């Protein structure tokens, strides 16, 4: 009788038809898209490794400066230090000059474009990222931010993923925005 | 030793050394125009919200995620709109003071906890306390000893 | 979308966040809900537009 | 003790304490300008809907349910687009009250079950009973009756 | 019994729909 293959026609795409369904799920979602972010992380390594032991340099006085010692959040500081190394790939690409031989064009580019790039993405900044990278720049305060100590650290040969907030030097009291914003109600309060 | 006359007393006569617990704390609770009932907030223009922002494409970040050889990591549609209002309003006469003069004051409240238009008492974590900090009512004396001494030292 | 937006704390400087949470929900509500006879956007507007959201930090 | 007796001698003399349940139910009862016709209604500007709105797109919905490292939870579009509107009019000398006054009375209207423009008696559950509030008859001596004695006690 | 064809079934797809989509994304953005 055709009962017999009933049963082998039934239990073929029983098993094999959630199996197969399974598979493209677990590959596309488990194995496809961690193996790029790996391979995209990487062309972030094997490329600009001299641009991102400035980059991290610099983002790490941005986050000194926007906050102002009162702890930072870690979880969203690494999610806007992705965009800041967007800001840095889009100027790197954008230059015939070394990273090395010129360093303040490179912050007229990249702390322009992230005051560009946050101004385009993020909506509201209670914070103030869009509002204190305008006054870092109209006022430049990034003048400091290329001294003696941070020039040593930009020329040296170090991976960008050792450049923590430890490593990095503190500026002086009178090269920070706590300063110079305190400083305009010294002047515009009182006159 | 009582709210107002600490503010007083302890600008002239004593130091903030020798206070206890119970008075340390009470001097970091808020005033008495707190819970006074205030309507009427002014407006004034909000650096916090952007509005030259926009959404997430997501094929600008697929595409800015495989990093490599491109040139403009943003989208420069809503900001070149933005830019070209300016250039067509022609307002100048104040505004040359408004990004310049006013920019200062919100900044420097983010650095005490108050937003934009925020006329109140506004908290502020230093170690394991909340201090209340004001426009006005800095209370920056305060700041200054409950970092310094209470850095290994708990006063509730 | 306003923690990804802060690198202050959220411990640290709790009034900055309402001055986010309740000025994107005056507007996240505003382009989503047609008609409010309860008011959701109607109330959040005065609870900014006059400061209530003090006493919501006790 | 009929229904507008109790509005001159409750004040004056008579508790809610001491009514029987055929009387709280007829003080609770819409009034005689109930089953009045009046025609007209004034327009006002309706703060329930709201003009800026638009549509669920779902493919935001979709990317906003994967929780996660975005950065704006909305469209934007319309509610920029009104700002704009409001910038061009130059209509200043009204509206500068129209948001500042209007929201107040729409917004205590909206505890009472009274929409914008309704100038009639709009019902109102407390326990188990409706009570019919008005704009001007808000009946608020019986809603403090109603919540504070009948919390565990019934009276029809 | 029908236990017997459960494993030939099973070990089918266990090993050929791996490799297949392997090769998909090897000579995609590895040969292609």
């Amino acid at each position: 009788g055709y009962g017999d293959l009933a049963a082998t026609s039934a239990l073929t795409t029983v098993i094999k038809d959630p199996i197969s369904l399974t598979i493209k799920d677990i590959y596309e979602h488990g194995v496809k898209n961690p193996f790029t972010k790996i391979i995209h992380k990487l062309k972030k390594f094997i490329r600009y490794r001299k641009v991102l032991r400035w980059s991290r340099m610099w983002w790490v006085l941005l986050v000194r400066e926007i906050v102002g010692d009162n702890t930072i959040e870690k979880k969203t500081e690494k999610a806007l230090r992705e965009i800041w190394d967007q800001c840095t790939i889009a100027v790197y690409n954008n230059t015939l000059n070394a990273v090395e031989s010129k360093p303040l064009l490179f912050l007229h580019g990249i702390l322009n474009e992230c005051r560009n790039n946050f101004a385009t993405k993020l909506r509201q900044d209670p914070s103030l990222i869009v509002a204190k990278i305008d006054q870092i720049i109209k006022s430049q305060i990034y003048r400091f931010w290329v001294s003696e100590p941070y020039l040593k650290i930009g020329r040296s040969h170090t991976l960008y993923t050792h450049i923590t907030p430890d490593a990095v030097p503190q500026l002086p009291k009178e090269c920070t925005l706590k300063h110079l914003s305190s400083y305009m109600e010294e002047k515009l309060k009182s006159m | 030793a009582v709210k107002d006359i600490k503010k007083l007393i302890e600008e002239g006569i004593l130091d903030y050394e020798d206070l206890t617990e119970n008075e340390l704390r009470k001097l970091a609770k808020p005033d008495d125009n707190f819970y006074e009932l205030s309507p009427y907030a002014s407006d004034e223009k909000d650096l916090s919200l952007n509005e030259t922002s926009g959404l997430t494409n997501e094929q600008l970040k697929n595409f800015l995620g495989q990093n490599g050889t491109y040139h403009m990591s943003y989208d420069s549609k809503s900001i070149d709109y933005a830019k070209q209002k300016k250039s067509e309003k022609k307002e100048d006469q104040q505004e040359d003071d408004d990004g310049f003069y006013d920019a200062y004051k919100q900044i420097k409240n983010s650095y005490d906890g108050i937003p934009n238009n925020f006329n109140h008492e506004a908290p502020q974590l230093i170690g394991n306390n909340y201090v209340f900090t004001s426009i006005y009512d800095t209370k920056e004396n305060l700041i200054k000893f409950l970092k310094k001494n209470s850095e290994y030292d708990l006063y509730d």
